[PDB]
Formats: C-alpha cells, structure tokens, sequence
DNA sequence: ATCAATATCCACCTGCAGATTCTACCAAAAGTGTATTTGGAAACTGCTCCATCAAAAGGCATGTTCAGCTGAATTCAGCTGAACATGCCTTTTGATGGAGCAGTTTCCAAATACACTTTTGGTAGAATCTGCAGGTGGATATTGAT
DNA sequence: ATCAATATCCACCTGCAGATTCTACCAAAAGTGTATTTGGAAACTGCTCCATCAAAAGGCATGTTCAGCTGAATTCAGCTGAACATGCCTTTTGATGGAGCAGTTTCCAAATACACTTTTGGTAGAATCTGCAGGTGGATATTGAT
C-alpha cells in the first residue's frame, strides 16, 4: 500500500492552502462563538450576516499572520515545529 | 465547550496557509486562547458602536470601525 | 507671546492627591503632553462617532462612547462615573 | 448678574470653558453640546489624578518631594491599564523598568 | 454644460470630493484646487492597482479582477505593500511562500 | 441611495484594461481602498492646516500630506499627477 | 561663518554607547557584528523621522526645525513622544 | 594574582546600573552632528531648535532600548545569551519594520 | 542514480446557472450666475534664539592582552506528531413563517449659536522659597581566590 | 569554609539652580438677549434576522503504525568580556553677530453665500456571457527495490 513520508502531505497542504482564498473555519461553530462572546458584553444582540462574515475574515487573517510569525520564531531556534513558546514570543514582540 | 468548535483540522489549515509544516500538540489550545482574546477585543468595540447608535443589531460597519480602531483595517465590507 | 497650558490645573490636582508633593518642570511638560494627547484621542473618536451616525453635534454621549472605546475596562468605568457625575452636577447647580 | 465658572458648577479643577473653546475650534463637529466639555474635562482631570497619585507614591518610595519623569514612567509601566493606555508613548527621561531575564542570572 | 472633472482631465468626481472635504469636519474652508489634487491622486493610485491586478487576472486566464488578483498585485509591489501594510483584503489569501529550510533536501 | 466610487473605478479600469472586468467583491475592496486613502490624506491635511493656524485646506496641504503618506517614488508620481490636474483645471 | 562639512558622523554612535543602550535593554552579551548593524538601523530610523520633520518645516516655510515638527513626525510614525510640547 | 571579576558579573552590574538611571547614553555633540548631517542631506542650511535635537535623541534611545529588549528575547528563544544581528532582524521583521 | 509503480496536480473541455454588464427613469447632487465677504500673504520691524567658536578639565573612547565561557558542531534514541482507514455526527443546504428591528416623516420644545458687554481667571515676569545634587564617611552584601 | 577585594547602599550636610509664590494687567470666559438648528416622540412600513424543521454530505473524531525530529549529552576553538594605559574630544559656560521667527497693518484673490437650472449617479430588471462543477489526459513529483 502507498504511504507518503511525514512532511510530504504537509508541504502539499501548505501549497494548496496558500494558493486558495476560502475561509478555513466552519461557519456555524464560529457564528455560535461570536454570539456567545457578544452576549458577555451586551445581551439580546442580533447580528448582520456581513458582520459575522467580516469578523471571520479578520480572525482568519490575524491567525494566518500570527502563524507566519510563529513559524519564523520556530525556525529561528533551528527547528521546524511551532510550539506555544513560538506563539508567545511572536505575540510579545508584536505588542500583544 | 463552544470555543472547541474551532477544531484541530481548522487550526491546522490556518497554520498551513501561514506556512507551517509541523505542529506541536499543544498549539491548538494555545491558538484557541489567542483567538478568544482577539475576538473579545474586537466584539467589545463593535458592540460599543452598536450601543452608541441605539441599535440592537451588530452591523458590518460596527465591525469595520472596531477593526480600524485596533489597527487592523479590513477591506471589502463598507 | 501668551502661551496657554494645563499646568495650573494639573498642580491643583497634584495638591489634591498629594498635598506635600511637588513636580519638576520636565514632569509638568510630560503631563501637559499627556493631557493634550488624551484630549485629541477622545475628541477625534467622538467626532468620528457623530459623523458615523450623521449627527452634527458632539454631545456628552459621544464623549462617553469615546471614553469606553479608548480606555481599558476598569479605568473606563471609573472615568465614566466621574464624567457622568460632573455632568449631572453641572446641569442641576 | 453674578459670575460662576462652569468648572465650579461641575465641581471640577480642569477648565470647562477652555475645553469647550478647544472643542469648538478644533474642527470636530458643526456643533458642541453643553455637557460634552464638562464630561471631557472631568475625564481628563480624573486620568491626571490617577497618574499623579501613582507617580507621587513612586516619588515617596524614593524619599523625594518632587515628581520627576522617572516617577511617571514607574507609575505608568507598573500599572496594567495605564501601561496599556500609553503602550505607544515615550516618556522623555523616564528610563525603563528594572528587569533581568532569569536565564541571565548567574547559575 | 461642463463638469470640473472634465476640466481637470480626470475620471474621479471633483465635485463629490469637494463636498466630502467640506462635510468631513476637516477645515472651516476648502480651496478650489484641493479637490482636484486629491481626486487626481486617488485616480492615479486606483489606476496603478487596477493595472497590476488586471495583469494578474490575465495571468490567471480570467476576464474579471477578483480580490485574489488585488492581493497579488498589492503584496508583490513593494510600495503598495508598504502603503497597505496593515490592511486586510477579504478573500485575498496570502502569497505563496515556503521557508527554504522546510523544503526537502 | 447608497454612494460609492464604483463608476469612476470602472472608468479607470476601462482606461487601463479595456477588456477586463471586475467582480462585486473586488469592487467593494476598491471602494474600501479609495475611502481609506481619502481619509488618510484629508486627515493629514487637516492636521497640517491646524498646526499652522490655517482655516483653509488648499492643494498645498494635499501635496504635503501626500508626501508624508506615500512611499517615495509613488509620492513623486502622485504629486506630479495632482499638480498636472490642478494646472489643467486652472487653465480650463 | 560656516561649519566644516559634516561627514561620517554615524561613527559617533560608538561601541560603548551601543553597549550602554543594550545594557539598559537587558542585554548581557553582545556579538561583535551587532554594533555596525545597530548603526544601520539607527540611521534608517533617524532618516525617516527627520524626513517627516523637515517636511513639516518646509510646509511652514520655516528654516528652523522645531521640537513640534519632531513631535508631529514621531506621532505620525506611531511613536508619540511626551515632554517636548 | 590581581583581582579579576568573571565574565558576566560586570555586565550584569552594568545592566542594573543603567536600568536604574535615565540619563542619555549617546554623547550629545556626536548625536547632534549626525542629526544635522542627515537633515543636510534632506534640505540645506537648516537650523535646529535646541529641544528638537533632544527630542530626536530621546526618541532614538528609547527605540533602540526597546529593540534591544526584543533582540534579547529573540536570542534567549534560541537557547543562547548573546545577541546577534539575526536576532535584531527577527525582532524588526516581527515588529513590522522588516 | 535508474526504473517501475503510484498518487497528485494542471490544463483542457462542455453545459449552463449565476454574476456581471447594460438600460432607462428620476430624486438629488453638482453646476451656474451673481453678489458679497474675508483669510492670509505681502511688507515692515523688533527682538529671541541659533550658529559657531573658545578655553580647560576630565570623563570617556580606543587599542591591547588574555583567558573563561559561550556558540557551534555532532551524535543518538525516545517518543511526538504525521499519515491513513474507518464510521458517524455536525455542518451545510434548503424552505417557511413571523416578530422585530431599522428607517422614515413631521413639528414643536429644547438646545445650541452668536453678537455685545462685563468681569475675572490665567499668564508673564519678579520675587521668594527650597529639595536635592553632589560631597564625605561608615556599614553592609557580594564576589572570587584559596 | 574563610578572607581579601570590591561594590553597593545609607545616613548625613549645605548652597543654589530650579520650583513655587506673588502681582497686576488683560484676553478670554461668563452673562444677556436673540436667532437658528435639532432631537425625539408619535405613527407607520417593509426588510432582515431569527426560529424551526428536515435531509444528507463531507468533514471530523478516533485508533494504529511508524518515521524522523527534538532534546539531551558532549566536546572544543575562538570570541567577547574584564582590566588597564593613553590621550583626545566631549562637556560646560560664555561671547558674538546675525538669521529668522513672531507681531502688526493693509487689501486683494479667493472663498463663501444664495437662487435656480442642468446633469448625474443609484437603482432594479433585462440582457449578456464568464466562471465553475465535474470529467479527462498529460505533466510532475514521490516512493520503494536495486
Ligand atoms: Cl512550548
Ligand atoms: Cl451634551
Ligand atoms: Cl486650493
Ligand atoms: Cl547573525
Ligand atoms: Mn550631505
Ligand atoms: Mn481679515
Ligand atoms: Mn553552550
Ligand atoms: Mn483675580
Ligand atoms: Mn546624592
Ligand atoms: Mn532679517
Ligand atoms: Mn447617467
Ligand atoms: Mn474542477
């Protein structure tokens, strides 16, 4: 049976998803999360469809940029695997 | 529970688009944490705009203003 | 040749909070910078608020919303308390 | 016709009238409401009071009578919300907070 | 009659830009040449980004410019990328970029 | 009645690419870009006039704001285009 | 009266001064190549700020760079400076 | 054998000394010459307000100190105590300066 | 490295649903013509402050020696994370129906603007007041050899 | 485990540069009266959005196997820190002289104001035609024996 080596499929996924532009998080869970978080600030809120869509575009763009910086932090320490310390360093340097 | 709707495959796709080849097992929970913080900071400001307009419906413009006020200008929703 | 600053009001507040403490020239310059910066932040956000809602008037409401947008949480609640108290005493008195 | 100041009528130290004129001529809006200068002056005075309190306490920790820029930097950076509000601000002659990474200490 | 945008050799609306300057709480007064200048600059930047994005669309066998083409045009241009360094183009994706140390040897 | 820059953007597109179109979402991004740059330039010109105690925004404030906001070569081209438009307007 | 033309003054940012700056930043050990690197970044930073400051100076048709010009240049670059207004 | 501190002791002592004080760390006159040289490359025969040079110096030193903090974090991240140009490049790339 | 086997991706193609472009009507925005006002530039000065240099004293930059300890290079296994098969349930897609919120018009009290007049709080400069820099000396904590 | 060497920290003290208080004039804020704008409440409407139900597809959760990456351990040459001599150039305070910034007046090009006409940009539906499923075939890359 055919079995690719560890890393080959990861690189293939990198190319595929850097080539496309569709949103990567499922819509319904993200919508539920948005409404739950909003509830903690003000009750009985409604949401424009474009408002949820814009929140998700912003969130995914932010996370992709953060993952780029995290990857650079992981490579800086001569390894290829991103760890929580990489995310923490990236966020500390960004000002977060 | 509801923050767990951001599944491991989705966080992995996000990291892939960011160029990541190998992912530690703890990253997912870490990512959820930061995502929550990010969303909170945005939504609070959005809701504030909604409250100032004496509305009960969060509009796309509220989100756009909240994002611009935090230095992350978003195109395509105005 | 007549320059205005916030120095006397800052000094009165200093005597409120610390009757036996003074302040250096440079620290007073820093405090004036701080007051002007916060004034600009709040006034600009209030301007944009009034414009977003097609209102030609900046009111106490725009200032309150700008303060909620600009300050961290507990500091925001404290500043809202003091602003509201000042406006209510101003109206009735 | 007795004269009273708006700052006295609002129980404030900061100048309500000056803040009104500064709002009226800064091209912020066509019109300015009666309570906006009071609210804004009160908020500016409150933030000034907070920073002066913490900087004066820092000055008293150092046995000093006068607040200097160093005391303002210590007050700002050691307070979470003050540090957040001035996260992109440089305090001239403020220095930095004493902070050595643990891994740099002798083993 | 004749429009100001025609007299300035422009496509962008001079009169609308003047009204938006007069209504944005920018200054008590607005000069006659400020809307012309501003409209010209906006039209120039639009022309630059549209040119590069159309080239990207034609590289992609496409007749219509889509957000992906705008993202490719912006990020592959150094000064456009500088001008929009903190701007998010919705549905734009990112540039293909794999760190060399991740590629197989 | 909602206002946008769509017709002017489409005219510029037909100038630079006569046989190329644009999607709805890309046009929305166009409008966002135009509004953002307009606000940046107008705000910097406002602050310029205010720093110098001027109640009038002129082409000079716009030029200085463009020099402050845009990268070098882009700034020089934009200044050229603004000056050219103002001179043709004055003579027209 | 006129000064002799200023040349190569970026070398006035001496290694000891860069060391003091790194010390205040918490640095314990410095690679030998850091100093020239620091000079590079410093010059770029200074250039950008002065470029904007002089622009304000030119817009006011002044021949004297004021502290306010520098403050406005720093604020527009996201680096607000207190104490010079 | 004359007295000799071990490598790092004086460095740590200097860290403490300069983290407690606030004086400017670059010499005044050389910095003024650098500022005037750069400004001369932008526009000739410029004069400078005395406080303008001081504002430039305060800003520059604060920026460099913050950058050195981030550079120190980048050096420590890769399990070492010595800052290298690569650390400065990583910090500047992440900050948005690149 | 070659060579076969295997899996993935790209470019093509057709049919057509859906997105975009085209079209025509109309309320609102821009344009026009004329009258009137005004911001700010041009000219004229009066001083503030900046350029540049000077002396001299000492703080600091520089080059040098040397050695401790760090960064770099390397090795190796354990155990983490990748890849894949399987089954199921969450999300997705589609449809229906109301309530509920976002907008909209109008009109009058209330709020705000602005010119004129009067008063006073704020400022600049002079006079007064003072804490803290900059010295000395002793106790104390730290560091490194031994 | 001490002991010498060095640095850090503390407490004192006084003179003056810097900070605060005093003083009196006047610009700006307050009071008054009148003119202008607007907020908001009452009634009304029609989109949006939320609730709800249903089928089914595809994406996720889970378990299994293993390759290979990360962390630990080790070793070593050379770089960077510590210390010192040497000498220069920065710092401090002031002089000199003029450049240029700021205050003031005058008056015109340029901006605002207003009533009315002409043009235009937005909108919804019709007409147009491109981009996308979902197929194939060929190019390309990967993986395992050898
Ligand atoms: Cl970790
Ligand atoms: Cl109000
Ligand atoms: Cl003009
Ligand atoms: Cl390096
Ligand atoms: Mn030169
Ligand atoms: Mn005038
Ligand atoms: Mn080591
Ligand atoms: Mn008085
Ligand atoms: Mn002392
Ligand atoms: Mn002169
Ligand atoms: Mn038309
Ligand atoms: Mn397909």
């Amino acid at each position: 049976p055919h079995r690719y080596r560890p890393g080959t499929v990861a690189l293939r996924e990198i190319r595929r998803y850097q080539k496309s532009t569709e949103l990567l998080i499922r819509k319904l869970p993200f919508q539920r999360l948005v409404r739950e978080i909003a509830q903690d600030f003000k009750t009985d809120l409604r949401f424009q469809s474009s408002a949820v869509m814009a929140l998700q575009e912003a969130c995914e763009a932010y996370l992709v940029g953060l993952f780029e910086d995290t990857n650079l932090c992981a490579i800086h320490a001569k390894r290829v695997t991103i760890m929580p310390k990489d995310i923490q360093l990236a966020r500390r340097i960004r000002g977060e | 529970d509801n923050i767990q709707g951001i599944t491991k495959p989705a966080i992995r796709r996000l990291a892939r688009r960011g160029g990541v080849k190998r992912i530690s097992g703890l990253i997912y929970e870490e990512t959820r944490g930061v995502l929550k913080v990010f969303l909170e900071n945005v939504i609070r400001d959005a809701v504030t705009y909604t409250e100032h307009a004496k509305r009960k419906t969060v509009t796309a413009m509220d989100v756009v203003y909240a994002l611009k006020r935090q230095g992350r200008t978003l195109y395509g929703f105005g | 040749s007549r320059k205005e600053s916030y120095s006397i009001y800052v000094y009165k507040v200093l005597k409120q909070v610390h009757p036996d403490t003074g302040i250096s020239s440079k620290a007073m310059g820093i405090m004036n910078s701080f007051v002007n910066d916060i004034f600009e932040r709040i006034a600009g956000e209030a301007s944009r608020l009034a414009h977003y809602n097609k209102r030609s008037t900046i009111t106490s409401r725009e200032i309150q919303t700008a303060v909620r947008l600009l300050l961290p949480g507990e500091m925001a609640k404290h500043a809202v308390s003091e602003g509201t108290k000042a406006v209510t005493k101003y109206t009735s008195a | 016709a007795k004269a009273k100041t708006r700052s006295s009528r609002a129980g404030l130290q900061f100048p309500v009238g000056r803040v009104h004129r500064l709002l009226r001529k800064g091209n912020y809006s066509e019109r300015v409401g009666a309570g906006a200068p009071v609210y804004l002056a009160a908020v500016l005075e409150y933030l000034t009071a907070e920073i002066l309190e913490m900087a004066g306490n820092a000055a008293r920790d150092n046995k000093k009578t006068r607040i200097i820029p160093r005391h303002l930097q210590l007050a700002i950076r050691n307070d979470e919300e003050l540090n957040k509000l001035l996260g992109r601000v440089t305090i001239a002659q403020g220095g930095v907070l004493p902070n050595i990474q643990a891994v740099l200490l002798p083993k």
